[PDB]
């Protein structure tokens, strides 16, 4: 997921050397997400945010 | 479903915390009462042992609980009914906390009563876990609600006869 | 027939500091009901004629 | 830290809740822990919580 990723999770390794893009993909039930569990604030604002860079 | 169901028995849940508290701005024909689904707690014995309780949502569908923290108007009140000056509560579960404070300050008369009860809610899931940590200035829940939301709907205000 | 229907949502409630929902909320639907408006009586003015010429 | 790129910057930080006071203390000798975040135009003041959670 994509707080999972952003945070640095040990996994997610393979998407490191994927800077530019156009939109991000998602798999409907993301399991590795954040290991310490917590309330991720401003989440959905992230997201948006992140959604397009170059 | 509402099903309106016991959560917290008054009988068997707070042996050490007087639950009889009556407030004057909430009277029902003629004489002192409080909510239907709450519970002031207060102290005895002139002690207030700290409680912590703690719930399983064994149903197999949504629990919806309520509670609310009392803010006297003067320390003398507050130091009276719990025997402490800083008291603090708190409320977890698996993917929500929040740690509530008593705030202390005169406020202009509402209904003949300057204190005010702030009311909290949320909700849980199969299987959650709730627990209710508190040291003072608790309003546990008493009647919690289960509760079967479909594809939502609308709340109408209006005055037409029932037919 | 080709009005398809759906379960619909009344003007929800907002307190006094999350005004910029409510009027959000009246622009959408004010937005709405002034386009059923121009499109559904331009089209039976339109349509009215059709079928008038055609007897 | 000064932002001398010429880029908007993301930056990502948290605050760690021991679930007892035994282990706040072991690991920051401490009781009453405060943390802080300021810039130009955004500051809070973050505070630890203690209290036991479900598993
Ligand atoms: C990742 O997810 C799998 C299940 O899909 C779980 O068994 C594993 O413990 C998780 N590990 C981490 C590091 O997220
Ligand atoms: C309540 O009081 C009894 C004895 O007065 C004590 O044993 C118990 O630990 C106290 N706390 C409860 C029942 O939560
Ligand atoms: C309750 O308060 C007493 C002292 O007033 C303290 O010793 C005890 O650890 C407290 N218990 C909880 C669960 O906070």
């Amino acid at each position: 997921s994509v707080a999972g990723w952003i945070l640095g999770n040990p996994e997610c390794e393979l998407l490191i050397s994927k800077e530019s893009w156009s939109y991000i993909v998602e798999t409907p039930n993301p399991e590795n997400g954040t290991c310490y569990p917590g309330y991720f604030a401003d989440y959905e604002e992230l997201r948006e945010q992140l959604s397009s860079v170059s | 479903s509402f099903e309106r169901f016991e959560i917290f028995p008054k009988e068997s849940s707070w042996p050490n915390h007087t639950v009889t508290g009556v407030s004057a701005s909430c009277s029902h024909n003629g004489k002192s009462s409080f909510y239907r689904n709450l519970l002031w707690l207060t102290g005895k014995n002139g002690l207030y042992p700290n409680l912590s309780k703690s719930y399983v949502n064994n149903k197999e569908k949504e629990v919806l609980v309520l509670w609310g923290v009392h803010h006297p108007p003067n320390i003398g009140n507050q130091r009276a009914l719990y025997h402490t000056e800083n008291a603090y509560v708190s409320v977890v579960s698996s993917h929500y906390s929040r740690r509530f404070t008593p705030e202390i300050a005169k406020r202009p008369k509402v209904r003949d009563q300057e204190g005010r009860i702030n009311y909290y809610w949320t909700l849980l899931e199969p299987g959650d876990t709730i627990i209710f940590e508190a040291n003072g200035n608790l309003i546990a829940p008493w009647y919690a609600f289960a509760l079967s939301r479909g594809f939502g709907s609308g709340i109408i205000t209006s005055n037409a006869p029932m037919d | 027939e080709k009005m398809n229907t759906q379960f619909t949502a009344v003007g929800k409630e907002f307190n006094k500091l999350e005004r910029r929902m409510e009027n959000l909320n009246k622009k959408v639907d004010d937005g709405f009901l002034d386009i059923w408006t121009y499109n559904a009586e331009l089209l039976v003015l339109l349509e009215n004629e059709r079928t008038l010429d055609f007897h």
